[PDB]
């Protein structure tokens, strides 16, 4: 049962001199060569350090790699810590006819404290009510932190059933966006009076009401 | 951080287990309570949970030779323990700083508060940033759902010093169950007097402890638990006197006490 | 000299409620560690309970998490352990462990244990066959005698021969595993050809779980 | 996940000092104490080592211990090796507010090589057959090495159903013994000729006839 122990996040500073440690249990990882590989998310991953005190061609000197034999851990060392560090790196080793790999160290983050929320709501169209199905979205971006929650008020009771919520997403202007799906019948939306979605933040509460007169 | 003057209490010390280490070099560890210490010096520092073992003598690395060295013939102990989420906030702690680059080693028991430019190349940088010279102070970065081997811990180093001093630090005072009425020895702090602890029916002022007679004698000590007053007395002695009825008359002889209190007669003069 | 006790085993049942016991004396029971450990018959050693000195702290193994529980008093110097929601791995021998000044000293304190194991599906009526071999011959391994107990469960079964007034020559077989889970042995001893009709043979058959003593006489056919 | 190796089988030697090595996974095992205990095969157990350095009082000090960091393991050294040494070691240290033990290291070893089996046959009496109900033992005993096979043996084809056999136990005659059992049914005792149970060792064929007459 040979398995290398390493972190998930580390290096989260601006620029300086930073180690990461990966030790092995079931064996000594001092008695064969250790790797380390980068991965940037979304494309082929690379190899920052092979034969456990080296660098391929091309690679720039900044990295760096030693071997403590008391901790059975190894340590991989970065120093300039530029712009074009956004992987996570894996520690592999060879024990008997097998290969291990690590769990994975992520390595991503190397004006206005308070953005409004913007709020979106889509009401169904006829083209969603003659298919005996109605859709609800409630749109919420641009906020921060991401920790909002979003509730849906009726004309005179609060709904629980049939109310979905996602994570929010980074976009790409250095906020988050999520969204919300409501399904819903039509004999409901015509005995009512006005629908309401409402969104919760940080000393915050933007409401939004339709009515279903068109 | 110097402690002294006071009665050792490491009871609460390793009757509690929310600690992770309590690894004690030098000294074994079964036996603190019955040793006296002159000196008690106790450091405290935040250190990863990867180095953890570099506290420990004989090991090297960026902490044990660069920030915190212990000597060889370490005679204490070290606490460490766990501590995340006081020490790390949602947006985790960056207040944090340690030392990467020195001129060369630390001796033991040293530490600096410099935070100059530190020099790895052979030509100057002039004291400014740039290259072949760094700034070797570095902060540290905490997550709140990193690596279990990346949570920070608190480690709390003693340290037992002997010197020519009298001993300040003694392990807690034993008081064992008073007995009465028996030949029996006691060190009430500032005699070892042997002797019978009988009940007195004089009073004593509410500021002493000791007390003497008129032949200057330390006759009576005040208890201090329980707030009594008991009398010291010699035992018993004596001398063994015989008596005999003489040649060609008998052959047996009786045993005479001077004044030993007790076939057998309860004389005057004795027993 | 520190003088331990265990009383809380010798019955089985699955998935209920059971109390060990463990009493200590020669000490003080009131300022130092106290543990619960057992391990599994030809298995090795395993932790499963501590508690501090006050029972204000308690920890188990993740394995028996949620259910277990312990506690303790210092006015009659003994400790609690109760049990619930038991399984088939539970047949252990447990020893009440007592500790010197934490959990990194050691052990060092073991008592004798009582013998804990679990069974299920109930209980069935044993049968008592006291074969008679009238007629056989000499230079074998039985001269003249014969007892099975078939159709049991579950083990142990009390073998006994005339009250238990022989002891020697007697060998039990051990139990043996048929298709459906079943056990089944035999005991035989060696006694003469001579007395088969001029000595009484009886073969005594108890069974604790089925509270079952049949005695049954030897006749040869 | 913290776990102690160590091997189940060493110091099978005589009159010489040998050592036992038992090895961290995890994490270092010179941060905390680690202890040896002593047990008894079917007794309650005791402890050779505590402190990892030091002796209870009236343990002989032919044992000793040591610690190397280099490996993560702790050895324990054994110099007597007396007719008293007959047990199995384990390993027990602490992580974090639990307890891990080791697995266990036996250590047992500090007139006729061919004996005749003794095979006995105890068909149904009339008390079996009014049941419904026959049972057939087939007794064996005083067999050296315990690695025989029992077969059955009917008037023209072997049986493969009902028949069990259990594994051979310890006796007080530096032999061992095992039995039999098989489940049959009265039409088939009296439709065939002549019964047999054969049982195999190394080089020798024991084979036994009976008849339904009786
Ligand atoms: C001594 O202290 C104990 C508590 O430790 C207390 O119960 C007792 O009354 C005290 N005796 C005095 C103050 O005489
Ligand atoms: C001698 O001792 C006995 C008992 O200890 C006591 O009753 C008696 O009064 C004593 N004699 C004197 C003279 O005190």
């Amino acid at each position: 049962n040979f398995m290398l122990t390493q972190p998930h996040s580390v290096s989260e500073s601006p620029g300086k001199t930073v180690t990461i440690s990966c030790t092995g249990s079931s064996g000594s990882i001092a008695s064969n060569y250790v790797q380390w590989y980068q991965q940037r998310p979304g494309s082929a991953p690379t190899t920052v350090i092979y034969e456990d005190n080296q660098r391929p061609s091309g690679v720039p000197d900044r990295f760096s790699g030693s071997i403590d034999s008391s901790s059975n851990s190894a340590s991989l060392t970065i120093s300039g810590l530029k712009t074009e560090d956004e992987a996570d790196y894996y520690c592999q080793s060879y024990d008997s006819s097998n290969w291990v790999f690590g769990g994975g160290t992520q390595l991503t983050v190397l004006g206005q404290p308070k953005a409004a929320p913007s709020v979106t709501l889509f009401p169904p169209s006829s083209e969603e009510l003659q298919a005996n199905k109605a859709t609800l979205v409630c749109l919420i971006s641009d906020f921060y932190p991401g920790a909002v929650t979003v509730a849906w008020k009726a004309d005179s009771s609060p709904v629980k059933a049939g109310v979905e919520t996602t994570t929010p997403s980074k976009q790409s202007n250095n906020k988050y966006a999520a969204s919300s799906y409501l399904s819903l019948t039509p004999e409901q939306w015509k005995s009512h009076r006005s629908y309401s979605c409402q969104v919760t933040h940080e000393g915050s509460t933007v409401e939004k009401t339709v009515a279903p007169t068109e | 951080k110097r402690i002294s003057n006071c009665v050792a209490d490491y009871s609460v010390l390793y009757n509690s287990a929310s600690f992770s280490t309590f690894k004690c070099y030098g000294v074994s560890p079964t036996k603190l309570n019955d040793l006296c210490f002159t000196n008690v010096y106790a450091d405290s520092f935040v250190i990863r949970g990867d180095e953890v073992r570099q506290i420990a003598p004989g090991q090297t690395g960026k902490i044990a030779d660069y920030n915190y060295k212990l000597p060889d013939d370490f005679t204490g102990c070290v606490i460490a323990w766990n501590s995340n989420n006081l020490d790390s906030k949602v947006g985790g702690n960056y207040n944090y700083l340690y030392r990467l680059f020195r001129k060369s080693n630390l001796k033991p028991f040293e530490r600096d508060i410099s935070t100059e430019i530190y020099q790895a190349g052979s030509t100057p940088c002039n004291g400014v940033e740039g290259f072949n010279c760094y700034f070797p102070l570095q902060s540290y970065g905490f997550q709140p759902t990193n690596g279990v081997g990346y949570q920070p811990y608190r480690v709390v180093v003693l340290s037992f010093e002997l010197l020519h001093a009298p001993a300040t630090v003694c392990g807690p005072k034993k008081s064992t169950n008073l007995v009465k009425n028996k030949c029996v020895n006691f060190n009430f702090n500032g005699l070892t007097g042997t002797g019978v602890l009988t009940e007195s029916n004089k009073k004593f002022l509410p500021f002493q402890q000791f007390g003497r007679d008129i032949a200057d004698t330390t006759d009576a000590v005040r208890d201090p638990q329980t707030l009594e007053i008991l009398d010291i007395t010699p035992c018993s002695f004596g001398g063994v006197s015989v008596i005999t009825p003489g040649t060609n008359t008998s052959n047996q002889v009786a045993v005479l006490y001077q004044d030993v209190n007790c076939n057998v007669f309860q004389t005057r003069a004795g027993c | 000299e520190v003088q331990l006790v265990e009383s809380g085993g010798g019955l089985v049942q699955p998935g209920g409620s059971l109390r060990l016991s463990c009493a200590a004396s020669g000490f003080t029971f009131s300022s130092y560690w106290m543990s619960w450990v057992r391990q599994a018959p030809g298995k090795g050693l395993e932790w499963v309970a501590n508690i501090k000195q006050d029972g204000s702290e308690k920890y188990y193994v993740d394995s028996v998490k949620g259910r277990f529980t312990i506690s303790r008093d210092n006015a009659k110097n003994s400790l609690y352990l109760q049990m619930n929601s038991l399984r088939a791995e539970d047949t252990a021998v447990y020893y009440c462990a007592r500790g010197q000044l934490g959990p990194w000293v050691g052990v060092d304190y073991w008592g004798q244990g009582t013998l804990v194991t679990v069974s299920s599906a109930s209980t069935k009526g044993p049968s008592v066959f006291p074969l008679a071999p009238s007629s056989k011959s000499t230079s074998g391994g039985t001269a003249a005698l014969g007892c099975l107990v078939k159709d049991y469960f579950p083990e142990p079964v009390t073998v006994s021969w005339n009250s238990g007034a022989l002891t020697s020559g007697v060998h039990t077989f051990p139990a043996v595993l048929q298709s459906s889970g079943l056990y089944s042995l035999s005991s035989v001893v060696t006694v003469p050809s001579s007395s088969l009709g001029t000595q009484t043979y009886i073969c005594n058959v108890n069974h604790k779980p089925s509270n079952t003593k049949v005695d049954k006489k030897v006749e040869p056919k």
